[PDB]
RNA sequence: AAGGGCACCACCAGGAGUGGAGCCUGCGGCUUAAUUUGACCAACACGGGAAACCUCACCCGGCCCGGACACGGACAGGAUUGACAGAUUGAUAGCUCUUUCUCGAUUCCGUGGGUGGUGGUGCAUGGCCGUUCUUAGUUGGUGGAGCGAUUUGUCUGGUUAAUUCCGAUAACGAACGAGACUCUGGCAUGCUAACUAGUUACGCGACCCCCGAGCGGUCGGCGUCCCCCAACUUCUUAGAGGGACAAGUGGCGUUCAGCCACCCGAGAUUGAGCAAUAACAGGUCUGUGAUGCCCUUAGAUGUCCGGGGCUGCACGCGCGCUACACUGACUGGCUCAGCGUGUGCCUACCCUACGCCGGCAGGCGCGGGUAACCCGUUGAACCCCAUUCGUGAUGGGGAUCGGGGAUUGCAAUUAUUCCCCAUGAACGAGGAAUUCCCAGUAAGUGCGGGUCAUAAGCUUGCGUUGAUUAAGUCCCUGCCCUUUGUACACACCGCC
């Protein structure tokens, strides 16, 4: 064997994060593996906010800068052996992929 | 939220709470008996108020005020 | 200028393993990040790819704080002399598997 | 004497350089090469150390 | 010249320790998230990392 | 994990070197049509494509220069042997491209075309190409002290909102 | 500008001539009036400078000197 | 010059203020070896500029070439490279001197030629940014007027935040900007989910109870993904969607464009980002391996090291902090947040729970966290509840100054910072003047980030408590449009 793994998806543009948890997901329910649905840890707002101006002058312009990092957690649970069963990476670029295990 | 803001919380929850309880399990009728009387007393015992905050602009100390500027 | 001359056939014998080299632009580093086992610091490899390029056998190019020089079929030449090398040895870049 | 104690015109409109002014002018009304154009324009290694090492 | 001074004082840090890793200027130097970049090259390369104006 | 890095700083690592290599590109591959990169990052390996407009220049003898540039991004990046490749794209309707045609008109300034001339040639190029609009501005110093900015518009054009984000390429 | 000390003479190295520190005697009998620092990097090639009341080996063969 | 229009960087009606006092900081002046320098609404807590070293560009000294390459010399019988001891120097810089070794073609000398520069010029430039201006303005096609440049369209008027629209109307149909757009906030007991968020129910408990509550109460106590051993998403997270449109009613109005009020509704004007044609000889060469030209280039304006300075004070100005007190201060107790950071290519520098030691600043041993997993249920402040003070420059205020103890750093003196005990100065609501501002706003009030080895009176955001006055006008201050005059067109900083 019983063996279950947490894959976890990672991506800066929702659109691509979405697109990966949709496909994986209706993979893992093809092949009747029991899966838990992707929750969402909140997102990750890095914000820069530095000076328009690149010298004194002006009337104190401050430039806000944002970059949004997505997190999502899918569960698959399998009663066999799982990392043979499930082979296919399904990605794009623009989102990154790491799989554990659910024990690890 | 602070003190204040978990006053109105806590007040206006036990109103919606109730009334809402009141709706599922017995006659909206007599629900309404009470609910009237909680609106026209005050609104914001079952409706919450909508403002919450301004942003800070890079002008000024707070939302809308700006530092003092001088000519000489 | 002065390099000992283990240094100096280090630096060329890398550059014609592989015909390109990157140098970070620090010329305090104690010790270039290839090569570091031969003892020679990233100084040494600034200037003598530097006293190539004004020779013209390597190409000089730079980005935000790296140099990315290429070795030219000038430079391949001047290199098999200098190494004593034989017209059969070649850098990786130049031919690979074939 | 165009300047202030500082160090800044008192007349920026008044070119303080002989060759150019406030406008920029064309030179020969924009013709010849480098320059603006007119309506004329308009219209291995370690295997050989390998066998040297061997002996 | 000499190694022995040469490098002598020590720059384990202060503001002499952390150059722009674009420019090599020291000012400005922005190392929030492990950016290490001066000012006005982060405002270049702004679109090209990813930090992109929300509002 | 100690040895491993914070997502956020990962993110950022990240950007910087698309940023960094994106750079390095353009000032190698300017007089090859360059236009931009893009790259597939696994685990397993990495997987950069540089789209530029003559894929015959960026190719070295028999591919000489691309064995060139990958083994010298593989030196500094600091890449295994095998999570480094590199792939070259010919750029569809390369008149649609604001970094291309910034590049083939400042080599005709440099070759030392009129202004007038080079800038109307390459309007019309974009333009027949297919757009909706197309603006160049050449400003700068040409015989004299005193400088100047050319503008040189046609078609329709936007400025303001997210629209421009998305429909106008600037250069 | 305006340097009140005057150019400082950097050394001028002495150009000496050949070696010449140790002969032969009867017929050939090798002799050397320099000393040998005898450290493993140091090597048996290297002279030690005699000086007037010290030995100096040409590496940093430290020194040996008499109190 | 006249007429219209708009604007809390204009006023009205007011609020908090600044200007008065001390101190922090930035400018000018003075002094200095240097007190580096740019900048004069749109300079003056601005260059993210909180400088002990570095930073540093300034002053006083001292190393090195990191002056490529080409040519001519000298050279393995030596071109040359380093160095122990003494002196010499601040220096354990063989910098130089005495002293001899050692290095082995890598250099050295000369002639050309590189190179670098936080050196000058922003009045040579690019890019970026500020301002006019975030006001509402700007331009084609066809048609009409013209011989023509040009003009109409783009306007008498009503209306709007908006040439935003409606209307007259030689104009009709458009384009840019405005709007629309993206992000954010408010509502979805509607959907999708969640042991890295939980909530209810149940089981062990622990205590309060027994007047009896007993399906009693509290539990941030333990468990039911310890996977067979509960469900669910209301609360939290975040995706797809919906929702709001002047949509309904009444009134005003050409009854049009629209305006006002009201019910129902979460919301009947949430704030931002972007942002035209063009101009400002506006600021930046000290952000750049962006850059022309000029200067320097070996006794260096390159580069490194030691020290000092950037802080220096008869004085003037600006941005601010603390206050002048009882609507308070002190002491104790109660007690509620949200942004957001967190162990590093170079880079040596993380956030901290717990226990022990000290009165405090801190020190020591154990961990956790690369993070909805740990700090953290962020036990924040104001506020609230009690005690003392009592109109006294008083227990208000904590400047100036003495002594001592700690942390960071190679280095703390010109005090880095912090802590303890001492002194206790002006200041009793501030002249003429002047700034910001319309709802979660002003303001009180703390908490993150940036700057950071050490650090915030700054800046950038977040959260808490939370109003007075106003739904107007051109009176003052500015700007826009039209008309008008012009000998201006380099456009009034003009011409003459
Ligand atoms: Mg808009
Ligand atoms: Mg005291």
């Amino acid at each position: 064997a019983i063996h279950r793994i947490r894959i976890t998806l990672t991506s800066r543009n929702v659109k691509s994060l979405e697109k990966v948890c949709a496909d994986l997901i209706r993979g893992a329910k093809e092949k009747n593996l029991k899966v838990k649905g992707p929750v969402r840890m909140p997102t990750k707002t890095l914000r820069i906010t530095t000076r328009k101006t690149p010298c004194g002058e002006g009337s104190k312009t401050w430039d806000r800068f944002q970059m949004r990092i997505h997190k999502r957690l899918i569960d698959l649970h399998s009663p066999s052996e799982i990392v043979k069963q499930i082979t296919s990476i399904s990605i794009e670029p623009g989102v990154e992929v790491e799989v554990t295990i659910a024990d690890a | 939220g602070g003190h204040v803001a978990q006053i109105y919380a806590i007040r206006q929850s036990i109103s919606k709470a109730l009334v809402a309880y009141y709706q599922k399990y017995v006659d909206e009728a007599s629900k309404k008996e009470i609910k009237d009387i909680l609106i026209q007393y005050d609104r914001t015992l079952l409706v919450a108020d909508p403002r919450r905050c301004e942003s800070k602009k890079f002008g000024g100390p707070g939302a809308r005020a700006r530092y003092q500027k001088s000519y000489r | 200028m002065l390099m000992p001359k283990k240094n100096r056939i280090a630096i060329y014998e890398l550059l014609f393993k592989e015909g390109v080299m990157v140098a970070k632009k620090d010329v305090h580093m104690p010790k270039h990040p290839e090569l570091a086992d031969k003892n020679v610091p990233n100084l040494h490899v600034m200037k003598a790819m530097q006293s190539l390029k004004s020779r013209g056998y390597v190409k000089e190019q730079f980005a935000w704080r790296h140099f990315y020089w290429y070795l030219t079929n000038e430079g391949i030449q001047y290199l098999r002399d200098y190494l004593h090398l034989p017209p059969e040895i070649v850098p990786a870049t130049l031919r690979r598997s074939r | 004497d165009g300047f202030d104690s500082r160090g800044k015109r008192e007349f920026d409109r008044h070119s303080g350089s002989d060759r150019s002014g406030l406008k920029h002018e064309d030179k020969r009304g924009g013709s010849g090469s480098h320059n603006w154009g007119t309506v004329k324009d308009e219209l291995t290694l370690d295997e050989w150390k390998a066998i040297q090492n061997k002996d | 010249g000499h190694q022995q001074l040469y490098w002598s004082h020590p720059r384990k840090f202060g503001q002499g320790s952390r150059s722009c890793r674009v420019c090599s200027n020291r000012h400005g130097l922005i190392r929030k998230y492990g950016l290490n970049m001066c000012r006005q090259c982060f405002r270049q390369y702004a679109k090209d990392i990813g930090f992109i104006k929300l509002d | 994990m100690a040895v491993q890095i914070s997502k956020k700083r990962k993110f950022v690592a990240d950007g910087i070197f698309k940023a960094e290599l994106n750079e390095f590109l353009t000032r190698e591959l300017a007089e090859d049509g360059y236009s931009g990169v893009e790259v597939r990052v696994t685990p397993t390996r990495t997987e950069i494509i540089i789209l530029a407009t003559r894929t015959q220049n960026v190719l070295g003898e028999k591919g000489r220069r691309i064995r060139e540039l990958t083994a010298v991004v593989q030196k500094r990046f600091g890449f295994p042997e095998g999570s480094v490749e590199l792939y070259a794209e010919k750029v569809a309707t390369r008149g649609l491209c604001a970094i291309a045609q910034a590049e083939s008109l400042r080599y005709k300034l440099l070759g030392g075309l009129a202004v007038r001339r080079a800038c109307y040639g390459v309007l019309r190029f974009i333009m027949e190409s297919g757009a909706k609009g197309c603006e160049v501005v050449v400003s700068g110093k040409l015989r004299g002290q005193r400088a100047k900015s050319m503008k040189f518009v046609d078609g329709l054009m936007i400025h303001s909102g997210d629209p421009v984000n998305y429909y106008v390429d600037t250069a | 500008y305006t340097t009140p000390k005057k150019n400082k003479h950097k050394r001028k190295k002495v150009k000496l001539a050949v070696l010449k520190y140790y002969k032969v005697d009867e017929n050939g009998k090798i002799s050397r009036l320099r000393r040998e620092c005898p450290s493993d990097e140091c090597g048996a090639g290297v002279f030690m400078a005699s000086h007037f009341d010290r030995h100096y080996c040409g590496k940093c063969c430290l020194t040996y000197c008499f109190n």
